DNA sequence: CTAGGATATCACAATCCCGGTGCCGAGGCCGCTCAATTGGTCGTAGACAGCTCTAGCACCGCTTAAACGCACGTACGCGCTGTCCCCCGCGTTTTAACCGCCAAGGGGATTACTCCCTAGTCTCCAGGCACGTGTCAGATATAGATTGTGATATCC
DNA sequence: GGATATCACAATCCATATCTGACACGTGCCTGGAGACTAGGGAGTAATCCCCTTGGCGGTTAAAACGCGGGGGACAGCGCGTACGTGCGTTTAAGCGGTGCTAGAGCTGTCTACGACCAATTGAGCGGCCTCGGCACCGGGATTGTGATATCCTAG
């Protein structure tokens, strides 16, 4: 399977602009975006790992949505609207 | 064939009881089902922990009532307690 | 010719995107990011087409909450521009690093 | 053969909740009054959430409850907002609000 | 002219003196009376064990110190050194205690 | 200086707590807000402690009840059971 | 009679932990290796915490571990600070940390 | 009545780690409470893991996954290594 | 000369190190008792083969909407000053926390009997899930109306 | 000069087709839940002993609160410069569909190993107490850190 690299830059600046606009931010500095691309890259690294831990435990090779929901619930961030 | 179960029909019954002319979407229905499962699991866990704390081996209505009073705060606790006590009394009166 | 003074388009965007419920990050870039992040832990994984959507929703909600707290921190400092120090202070107060 | 859900007047299932309680490994043995009480509380909570969601949906001139309506109803009520303190609702958006300082001065 | 320390150095000295001890900072009797009047509103004539009040005192002291750390961070964020009620309100609203 | 018992948390006590926290200068309006915050926290903890106690048909609030009430809020307390 | 702790080479009990697991309403049946493995992890964590606490106590020229020593040991290690993220230690004090702004400018 | 705490075992661990260092009563109570809290954390996570996969048992695999989920980073690897060592030594008499 | 400023120098007070005791909490020895172990059986659940089949994956044609690169200007964040006013630091004295003993006396832990209810199992039959299928309210697109913002005109 | 006022333009909301994916409803069907019977065990009751929490008194005595003088810092003000938003123009992945493919997901069948149960035995550990050493108080003496002060330098 192919190897992926340098994809955190795929979260474009307009995406962060829209995300902040939803959060209610009027004016944005120029150094936010890079910082944001770090913060996001931490959150996933703290969730996906748990999902992987929840997947390889069941001797599976597929990260279903239920594993992600359980990983999120294991962080006080329960997500409603995905399976059970 | 699988027979995965959910509270879909009961939630729909409640919605038609409180809003006869209003429907509900599928994603919203899944959200409500997940919320019901989460609240049920949370209340059951708190009640089981309470039963374990007193060394009592049975979950009675008292444990569930105290679990509801602990988890649901404010005015929801009073309304839920009244509803549960009324339902229990009705069942015991057949 | 015709030009909007700075801020008015920002207010229009704020009133528009808060009303909408769609996703604000594109699907393929987020999927590739998730795959390259998961490649570090276990090799040759296969995400369901709904697990990536769940991760996208969770990440978007977390980022929106973080930006709400960052905006609060920026307004506290008598400013309207959010700065990296604001994000750092918000994450320090919430208790995560 | 009348189901236990009919005797208590609750729309939610009593037998299903009893079986889930007994097979969820909460206690070695479970009384019969717990399932009915829990069903009543679940029914009341679902009724409250659906009532608020329907009111929100009517406020937006729609005849169908959507996740956006549920999020609006939940976050526009302090009691349920505290009950949903750490809960994310998928495809629900956020409350429309703009801070006072960001608004134009004049 | 009697010796008089500059305004601020005594504050730093007592900061260093109080971050080194583990004593209880709130007096025991006033805290016990506060706990008793607060508990009186939920069940009349409750009896408190001699350790429950101590546990409450330890928890409340830890909570208040943890809140004051974030209040200090917020005050420093705004290019100040004094903490004001808006700092406490912001610190509590970021971490999630609505009031 | 009684006014019930909330001024039992004396102003030097709040100053000591702030000094331990790491505060150099304190405004004059901090004390009232701190008293209110402490009162709210104590109300929230004691309500759960009293609920735990009255569930067990007891009239004495045990230290374990306060420990459980703190554990329920994500404020685990080590040293009392 | 050789206890299971002696065979496993652990200081923490295996029989008591197995009994607590089985009488704690966690699962219907509990394997023989789970108790041993859990005892091993508990012993490792206790050894780490006590080693760091002893180092802290020796740093203060004392021959007895107090709650202050345990607080200093836990809050001065990233892994244990993450494990103790929301845990209060009674009579443990706080880490000495004065912010840079408060420091004398000259 | 008996209390059945972990005082003796924590004392043994401390004595084998630091031979000449003692521990106070308050610190011993704190360590006992810490051991209990970690035990219920791991056991609850293992129970939820076993119930997710419709399993009705808690095998060392479940406790290993719970340890990998709770303990942060470097603690998890050492803990799993020592637990595997203990299990291997036990199964070898 | 005259004024106003850094820079090196001295006396005061809090801190920290070194012991001299009192003692109080921790380390060590015994009783016994309550829980862990060992030996066999059983029935249960986990593990191995396997076999469909089903969903994730890889690739592409393309329509285009979102994004990237630039010009420009204006509005906010940063920076420097004055200030007054709010908190700090100190001195004194009235006050409330506090350690010590006591007598209730209200509550809590334990034990014997019990009886009420919850567990185990079988039948069956009716409710809840899968599967289609018909009806419609929401998404999309125009078209007109209303509004909020900005460029322009007059006055104070 | 700018402060107020007044009209024109872009954005948005609303009313009407309209189009269709999405939801509410009627049939299989199948499985789980309710009734009946038997068994046991778990918690309610009643009494009892004693445990330990509260009210009271009392002399300390250290905290605290009231005021008073001073200083430094938060705030209001101004100046600027720079960087960030707004619009234009062009490129470039994205979304969607369409296809085919391959690994892995799920369920059934069978094998086996393994954990619960049950009983007797025995030793590991908890409460009790007894003794000892590390700690905290306390007093003294270096050891600095600091606020005030003499000393030197530069513009007007």
């Amino acid at each position: 399977r192919k190897v992926l690299r340098d994809n955190i830059q795929g979260i474009t600046k307009p995406a962060i602009r829209r995300l902040a606009r939803r959060g209610g931010v009027k004016r944005i500095s120029g150094l936010i975006y890079e910082e944001t691309r770090g913060v996001l890259k931490v959150f996933l690294e703290n969730v996906i790992r748990d999902a992987v831990t929840y997947t390889e435990h069941a001797k599976r090779k597929t990260v279903t949505a239920m594993d992600v929901v359980y990983a999120l619930k294991r962080q006080g961030r329960t997500l409603y609207g995905f399976g059970g | 064939k699988s027979r995965k179960e959910s509270y879909a029909i009961y939630v729909y019954k409640v919605l038609k009881q409180v809003h006869p002319d209003t429907g509900i979407s599928s994603k919203a229905m899944s959200i409500m089902n997940s919320f019901v499962n989460d609240v049920f699991e949370r209340i059951a866990g708190e009640a089981s922990r309470l039963a374990h704390y007193n060394k009592r081996s049975t979950i009675t209505s008292r444990e569930i009532q105290t679990a509801v009073r602990l988890l649901l705060p404010g005015e929801l606790a009073k309304h839920a307690v009244s509803e549960g006590t009324k339902a229990v009394t009705k069942y015991t009166s057949a | 010719p015709h030009r909007y003074r700075p801020g008015t388009v920002a207010l229009r965007e704020i009133r528009r995107y808060q009303k909408s419920t769609e996703l604000l990050i594109r699907k393929l870039p987020f999927q590739r990011l998730v795959r390259e992040i998961a490649q570090d832990f276990k090799t040759d994984l296969r995400f369901q087409s709904s697990a990536v959507m769940a991760l996208q929703e969770a990440s978007e909600a977390y980022l929106v909450g973080l930006f709400e707290d960052t905006n609060l921190c920026a307004i506290h400092a008598k400013r309207v521009t959010i700065m990296p120090k604001d994000i750092q202070l918000a994450r320090r107060i919430r208790g995560e690093r | 053969k009348a189901s236990r859900s009919a005797k208590a007047g609750l729309q939610f299932p009593v037998g299903r909740i009893h079986r889930l309680l007994r097979k969820g490994n909460y206690a070695v043995r479970i009384g019969s009054g717990s399932a009915i009480y829990l069903a009543a509380t679940l029914e009341y909570l679902c009724a409250e959430v659906l009532e608020l969601a329907g009111n929100a949906a009517r406020d937006n001139k729609k005849l169908r409850i959507m996740p956006r309506h549920i999020q609006l109803a939940v976050r526009n009520d302090d009691e349920l907002a505290k009950l949903f303190e750490g809960v994310t609702i998928a495809d629900g958006g956020v409350l429309p609000n703009i801070q006072s300082a960001l608004l134009p001065k004049k």
